[PDB]
């Protein structure tokens, strides 16, 4: 409050969240090719395939499996929301970003408690008990 | 009677010539569309200046007296045309309220169709004249248009002047003091004006130093809500303080036995006792004397005593001597007033008033315990080495005066910290919550809202602090509930412009601020400094982000012009400024199934553009030279200071070398200078715009239109590779490119036909060969248009080149800044260091010149440090260009978007200032329809999966085809291959498949 | 101040006496005994390498 | 002449600590820049409007190089982090990334460990020794055209 | 003045290619710096002593 200020984001959470989900589903429908056109249509089963042929394993691989490997895939995703649940401390990079700000601001508002060799750290004490020509020193 | 001022009454202010310039000056003007008396005659009041006009032919009008009594009793000016000359003078005058025509002297001088125009204005005893002719048409008001005023007189003559009359249609109006930016031509005329404060796009022009401004918001201000009252709330004690007791008392104590009151539950008035010219003297440390009736106390301690007039010295912070070590000490941080006066006829006597005597802060000890003057056996009884501690003063009222009895009072001040108890005599207010209000408890003054609180004071605390030392809560003195304070609500204040271009509206953004608190405040209806009366433009909205105001609030969902924040975004539309909550784009739902798939049956090449900032403007700085402007004496200050005047030239040494260092590896990625053939069959693909023009240095056409749409002790440093090397680079690379393909990477350049190279670039992106042979004329001729496009995108908007153009502008900013601070004071006598070194003894000009040393150094690693910031940003685009151009030059990038969205095919470098231009080229696919798909086919009951591309029904017949643009083949085993039977498989279907 | 004075172009009108920069620093002159304007330059310096 | 990157890292930090131990000997307009001689031949009330000039300049001084190590500090990073990169591309895989990975089409990579940074040893293939060919971009056979696979 | 390299006029046509018949391997070397001396300064013993 001493001139201080936050301003919001542009885009508000709940834009954020269209775009995350408007990502997500261009990339299940459409596999890549939404990033290099206008995005086609593909069936996801299908996107594995080619998927399997960008890593050198041939696409009847995922096929002759994908029962068992959606089984894993669904399995993955369990983990993931018990690992996030679970550990607090799994944001570490984000949450410094909150607290190196947090302790940025509180060391720039406790400077204005510091002297730096004047009469006092509040500025209205001078201009109370001091006249025009020794309160410009101070 | 009254008329419109419109843009009349500028004048020039200094006699300095300025040309092609746009220029800030504070002066005492006519505002804007203000209003101007009109006359047809009475004396009228001077102010702080005039604006006067007529429309004159008849020449009626013919001169103006200026003074304060216009007649006899004092000097007053005259001034009259008589047709032979213009005629002054100053003179205790002898004439009526009218001796003109029929239809001492300390100064004196000599030198409708049609208007004249004058302004007159007097400031440091100088009364200066400006003036201007005219033809005219209208006669009914003023000539609504603009001419800037000249000067013609300037004269010393000092008169105090308040009012003036005319002698015998015309006009009258004040000046006051204004910010305003004006235009000055080629030929150094004022042609145009802004008078800032008038609305707020005059803040906006005003605030970019530009007669245009393009669309965007801009902050321009702060808002603050004004104090609107004021407070005074204080222990409402009757009793009034006993300072006869303390200064008129018979009995002032000897110095070592120096006597203590407390002073308690009391009103003082302390300029009563420092009016009084009884004291020789009344001296103060941590208040000023002239304060004392403005504050309040929990304790005095007046502190009294006799001593003899010489040693009054002793009696101050710091002190040393025989009173201070062992009779009475100050502490070193007194805070109050010693006062002390010649009591030679009421301490002395003429028996040398024996009654008198003298021997830690604070100490008091009346103790007989001997003076040893060794380590005898004194045992507290006298003899030789072993004398009593007392001795007397001799105050006989003969004495000379460092010998007489002089009596001091000390003040010892305990602040407000329990609650206060004695207090100056001033009024008590009523107390009044909710408004942004000044008060002032017990002298703890301030400014915010008081309001009701929940604080659970313990009974001994009496207000609450924030973790900056600010006062959080109080307790009323005089009634003892909690109040909070809170800081009145402020803001940043912002123009939201649709361009100058397009429209004159604009809407105001208060950031932050509540709607509630806004339109009867500093913005309209209240005391409004600078963001002046609109209380509605038409609309008052509350957005999330603040209070927005004279913008249509819209309930649709555009694409967003004017963003504001929280999702808001402005825009000028069927007209009025709109705001809206922006859309992110039209909305889509894939038509996905889980056995359909679209495939592209047609492409388009196209031609990207990509621009990257490779370097800044070299320099050096001759620290000395800049701090010191070449004096001997600061010169030899600044050698105090050490190596600072040395690590910033190695540090700005780093940046300028590093420069180089991009430069180079950006553009010598190549070992030999290729160049191009005479011919030019390059299958139809046309680089006549990319390669140079040997006609031109010998850049290409495209590269003359992007060096062309870019446009003191502080020394600039040359570039190493020159403008012209810089071409041969790009033009060598290019000239690899086009006749090598990426092999000129790899050592060695080996030739190939440019259009085999295109089907090698094809091949990389998955469309087989084939498809560029087919269409070779088609692709030509995308790719041709595509680069012609390129040279009216670059032809169309000052806009296209903005991140080169930042580099040239953050430079000049930077250095003119730098050169700006030369003038600044830094709290020094003046900023121009001639003037410390003229008019001061050497001892006092040092501290001035070290405090400009002091803010020209801290200005110079201010600048120097923001250097090294800038630097580090511009390198991380000189590695991004490098690497742009090993991956998307010298190869073909398989990273998706990095060379250009699309699938990408090749780039072109071309060179710009301070950086680089790519031309990446990419394949988009571009019309798609809908096939029905299945992952493998049944055969014999093997099934079958294609080798490369995906399966497709046009709903009677399966073919194979590639993934990125349809051609249907007919399905043999040489399209495909076997794994195992069916039944695992899902969504597997029946079809031949074919045995050649 | 300090400078090479040279004749120069500029077209000052009849009151103003001298020129200044873009940067406010005065940069040319009218000689108050020959009306003709004055172009002035700092005298050369730059490092020594 | 190899190292001189390496050798550099370790001259800025050497001139760095030199540069901040000599301004230590530097007045800053105190009587003395030796802070004992002020406590000695001063009392208190005159000693400590010396003392302050050599807190304020020996701060600012102090203040430049943690200011100047900050920003060297973030320019050593961004050195750190495109080692690792080469390490995970060029030494645990191959990279098609032209003139990443060494000039040359890129084959491998080997690390070796170095005082204050790392070597990368690119290995790497390199054509050599052409000859001069006719081409045509396509065959007609029997009427249909032909491309190679 | 600094020569650039030697020229080299790529021998194109619409017809011609030129192809590589032998090879070397190569070892480049490549050094990049990775950490600073770890510093620490007493702020109070440098400053006061
Ligand atoms: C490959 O490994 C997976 C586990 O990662 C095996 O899958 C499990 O197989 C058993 C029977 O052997 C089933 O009971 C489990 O339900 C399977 N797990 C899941 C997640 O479905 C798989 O059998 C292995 N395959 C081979 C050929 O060894
Ligand atoms: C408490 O008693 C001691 C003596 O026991 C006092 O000491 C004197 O302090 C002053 C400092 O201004 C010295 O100049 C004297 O020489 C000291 N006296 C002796 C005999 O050494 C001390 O000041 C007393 N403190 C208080 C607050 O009364
Ligand atoms: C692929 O798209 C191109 C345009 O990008 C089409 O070319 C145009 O074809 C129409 C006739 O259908 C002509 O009027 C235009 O003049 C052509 N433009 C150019 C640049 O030549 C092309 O026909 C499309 N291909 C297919 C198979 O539909
Ligand atoms: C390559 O393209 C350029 C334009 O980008 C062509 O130049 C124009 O040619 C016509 C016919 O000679 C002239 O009327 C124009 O004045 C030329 N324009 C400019 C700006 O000079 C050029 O002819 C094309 N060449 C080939 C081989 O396709
Ligand atoms: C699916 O593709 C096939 C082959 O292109 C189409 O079959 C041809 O259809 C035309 C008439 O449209 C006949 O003249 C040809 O003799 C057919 N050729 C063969 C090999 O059968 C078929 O029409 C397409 N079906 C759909 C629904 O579009
Ligand atoms: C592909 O065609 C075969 C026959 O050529 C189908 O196989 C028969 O399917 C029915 C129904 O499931 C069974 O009663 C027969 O015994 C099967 N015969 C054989 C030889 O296996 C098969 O179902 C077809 N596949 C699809 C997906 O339609
Ligand atoms: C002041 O000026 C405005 C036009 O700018 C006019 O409408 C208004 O009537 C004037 N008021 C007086 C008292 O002259
Ligand atoms: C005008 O005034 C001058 C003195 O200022 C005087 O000499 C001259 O005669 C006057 N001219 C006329 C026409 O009266
Ligand atoms: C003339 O000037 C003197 C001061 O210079 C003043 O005392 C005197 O009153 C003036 N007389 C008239 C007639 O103005
Ligand atoms: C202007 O007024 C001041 C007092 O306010 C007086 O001393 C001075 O002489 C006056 N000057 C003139 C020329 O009227
Ligand atoms: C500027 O002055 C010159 C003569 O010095 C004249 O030829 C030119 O037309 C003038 N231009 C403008 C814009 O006033
Ligand atoms: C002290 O006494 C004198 C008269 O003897 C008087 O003028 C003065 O105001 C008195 N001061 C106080 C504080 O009583
Ligand atoms: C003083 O304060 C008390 C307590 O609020 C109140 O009752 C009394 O009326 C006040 N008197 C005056 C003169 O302000
Ligand atoms: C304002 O900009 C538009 C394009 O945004 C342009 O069409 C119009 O001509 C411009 N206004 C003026 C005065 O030229
Ligand atoms: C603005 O202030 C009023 C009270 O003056 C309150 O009713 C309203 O809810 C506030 N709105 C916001 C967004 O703060
Ligand atoms: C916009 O929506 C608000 C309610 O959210 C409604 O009061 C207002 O009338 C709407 N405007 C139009 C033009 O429908
Ligand atoms: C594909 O089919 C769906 C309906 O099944 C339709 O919405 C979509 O527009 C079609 N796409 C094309 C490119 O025709
Ligand atoms: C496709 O979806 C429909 C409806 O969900 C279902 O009847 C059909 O069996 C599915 N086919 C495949 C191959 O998954
Ligand atoms: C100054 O006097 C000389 C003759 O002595 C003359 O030529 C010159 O023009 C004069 N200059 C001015 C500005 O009066
Ligand atoms: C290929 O032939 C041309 C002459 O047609 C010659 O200049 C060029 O050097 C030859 N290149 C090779 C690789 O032999
Ligand atoms: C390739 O070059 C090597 C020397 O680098 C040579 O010994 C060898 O015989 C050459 N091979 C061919 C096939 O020319």
């Amino acid at each position: 409050f001493n001139g201080l200020t936050v301003l919001p984001p542009l885009l508000t959470d709940e834009m954020i969240a269209q775009y995350t989900s408007a990502l997500l589903a261009g990339t299940i429908t459409s596999g890549w090719t939404f990033g290099a056109g206008a995005a086609l249509q593909i069936p996801f089963a299908m996107q594995m395939a080619y998927r399997f042929n960008g890593i050198g394993v041939t696409q009847n691989v995922l096929y002759e499996n994908q029962k068992l490997i959606a089984n894993q895939f669904n399995s993955a995703i369990g983990k993931i929301q018990d690992s996030l649940s679970s550990t607090a401390s799994a944001l570490g990079k984000l949450q410094n970003v909150v607290n190196q700000n947090a302790q940025a601001l509180n060391t720039l508002v406790k400077q204005l408690s510091s002297n730096f060799g004047a009469i006092s750290s509040v500025l209205n004490d001078i201009l109370s008990r001091l006249d025009k020509v020794e309160a410009e020193v101070q | 009677a009254y008329t419109n001022s419109f843009t009349r009454g500028v004048y020039y202010p200094d006699k300095v010539f300025r040309s092609s310039v746009l220029h800030s000056t504070q002066d005492l003007f006519l505002p804007f569309f203000s209003n101007v008396t009109w006359f047809h005659n009475p004396v009228l009041p001077f102010n702080d200046g005039v604006y006067f006009a007529s429309t004159e032919k008849s020449n009626i009008i013919r001169g103006w007296i200026f003074g304060t009594t216009l007649d006899s009793k004092t000097q007053s000016l005259l001034i009259v045309n008589n047709a032979t000359n213009v005629v002054i003078k100053v003179c205790e005058f002898q004439f009526c309220n009218d001796p003109f025509l029929d239809v001492n002297c300390t100064f004196e001088y000599v030198s409708f169709k049609n208007l004249r125009e004058f302004v007159f204005k007097n400031i440091d005893g100088y009364f200066k004249i400006y003036s201007k002719h005219t033809p005219i048409n209208l006669v009914r008001d003023l000539p609504q248009g603009f001419s800037a005023l000249e000067p013609l007189v300037d004269l010393p003559i000092g008169i105090n002047i308040t009012r003036f009359q005319t002698l015998l249609a015309y006009y009258v109006g004040y000046l006051q003091p204004r910010t305003f930016l004006l235009k000055y031509n080629e030929n150094g005329t004022i042609t145009d004006a802004v008078d800032c404060a008038l609305d707020p796009l005059s803040e906006t022009k005003c605030t970019l130093k530009s007669f245009t401004v393009e669309k965007g918001i801009y902050q321009t201000s702060n808002f603050r809500v004004q104090p609107t009252e004021s407070i005074v709330r204080f222990p409402n004690i009757t009793n009034l303080c006993p300072f006869g007791e303390v200064f008129n008392a018979t009995r002032f104590a000897s110095v070592y036995a120096w006597n203590r009151k407390r002073i308690s539950n009391c009103v003082a008035d302390y300029s009563v006792l420092y009016n009084s010219a009884s004291f020789s003297t009344f001296k103060c440390y941590g208040v000023s004397p002239t304060k004392l009736n403005d504050l309040c106390f929990t304790n005095v301690y007046a502190d009294s005593f006799v001593i003899r007039g010489d040693e009054v010295r002793q009696i101050a912070p710091g002190q040393t001597g025989k009173i201070a070590d062992y009779n009475y000490k100050l502490p070193d941080d007194f805070t109050g007033c010693v006062i002390a006066w010649n009591s030679n006829n009421l301490d002395s006597k003429v028996g040398g008033n024996y009654n008198y005597r003298y021997r830690k802060p604070f100490e008091r000890d009346i103790s007989t315990e001997i003076y040893q003057a060794g380590s005898k056996p004194c045992n507290g009884v006298e003899g030789f080495n072993c004398y009593f501690p007392l001795q007397s003063y001799g105050f006989q009222p003969t004495n000379g005066v460092g010998y007489q009895p002089y009596r001091v009072v000390v003040l010892s001040f305990e602040l407000l910290h329990a609650p206060a108890t004695v207090c100056g005599p001033k009024k008590s207010t009523n107390l009044v919550k909710n408004k942004c209000v000044n008060f002032n408890f017990n002298g703890l003054t301030g400014t915010g809202v008081l309001t009701e609180s929940n604080k659970k004071f313990l009974p001994f605390q009496q207000f609450g602090r924030d973790i900056a030392d600010t006062t959080d809560a109080v307790r009323d003195p005089q009634t003892l509930e909690i109040l909070d304070i809170t800081p009145c609500s402020f803001g940043g204040v912002s123009v939201i412009t649709p361009g100058t271009n397009t429209s004159n509206q604009v809407a105001v953004l208060y950031q932050g601020v509540n709607c509630t608190e806004v339109p009867v405040a500093i913005h309209a209806d209240q005391l409004t400094p600078t963001w002046r009366v609109y209380s509605t433009g038409s609309n008052v909205f509350q957005t999330r982000a603040g209070c927005l105001i004279g913008a249509e609030h819209v309930n649709n969902s555009y694409e967003c012009d004017i963003p504001i924040g929280a999702g808001i975004c402005a825009s000028y539309q069927t007209q009025s400024i709109i705001a809206y909550t922006m859309s992110l784009g039209a909305e889509n739902s894939v038509a996905y199934s889980n056995n359909s798939i679209a495939i592209p049956t047609n492409f388009t090449i196209s031609v990207t553009t990509e621009i990257l900032p490779v370097s800044m403007t070299k320099t050096s700085v001759d620290c000395t030279m800049y701090i010191c402007g070449d004096s001997t004496e600061c010169s030899n200050l600044l050698l105090q200071y050490g190596s600072f005047c040395t690590q910033l030239n190695r540090a700005l040494t780093g940046i300028a070398v590093e420069q180089d260092k991009n430069t180079q590896e950006v553009f010598a990625q190549v070992k030999q200078i290729y160049k191009t053939p005479p011919i030019k069959d390059f299958g139809g693909f046309n680089f006549s715009q990319i390669l140079p023009d040997p006609s031109k240095s010998k850049r290409s056409f495209i590269e003359d239109l992007l060096f062309n749409k870019v446009t003191n002790g502080l020394t600039v440093l040359p570039p190493l590779l020159t403008d012209e090397m810089i071409a041969q680079y790009t033009s060598a690379l290019l000239a690899g490119t086009i006749t090598s393909g990426w092999t000129f990477g790899a050592g060695a350049a080996l030739q190939i036909p440019f259009a085999m190279q295109m089907a090698y670039r094809f091949n990389g992106i998955g469309v087989t060969q084939n498809v560029l042979y087919e269409n070779q004329k088609l692709i030509a001729n995308q790719f041709n248009s595509a680069i012609g496009k390129i040279q009216d995108s670059l032809s169309s908007t000052a806009s296209a080149l903005g991140k080169l153009q930042n580099v040239v502008n953050q430079n000049a900013q930077a250095l003119n800044t730098l050169v700006k601070q030369l003038s600044s004071n830094f709290g020094a006598i003046s900023s121009v260091l001639n003037d410390i070194l003229s008019r001061l003894d050497k001892v006092e000009a040092e501290v001035q010149i070290d405090r400009l040393i002091t803010g020209r150094l801290q200005s110079l690693q201010t600048y120097v440090t923001q250097q090294l910031i800038r630097a580090a940003e511009i390198r991380a685009s000189a590695n991004l260009a490098a690497t742009k151009m090993s991956e998307c030059v010298l190869g073909q990038s398989k990273r998706v978007d990095f060379c250009g969205k699309g699938y990408h095919l090749m780039s072109f470098p071309q060179s710009a200032p301070h950086g680089v231009v790519f031309l990446h080229v990419t394949y988009v696919p571009a019309q798609e329809k809908n096939f029905t798909t299945a992952p493998a086919i049944c055969h014999d009951g093997k099934a079958h999966f294609p080798r490369e591309g995906v399966f497709v029904s046009n709903g009677t017949h399966w073919f194979v085809t590639q993934r990125n643009f349809y051609e249907p083949q007919i399905i043999t085993t040489d399209n495909t291959f076997v794994s195992g039977n069916c039944d695992v498989v899902i969504g597997i279907v029946n079809n031949t498949v074919y045995d050649p």
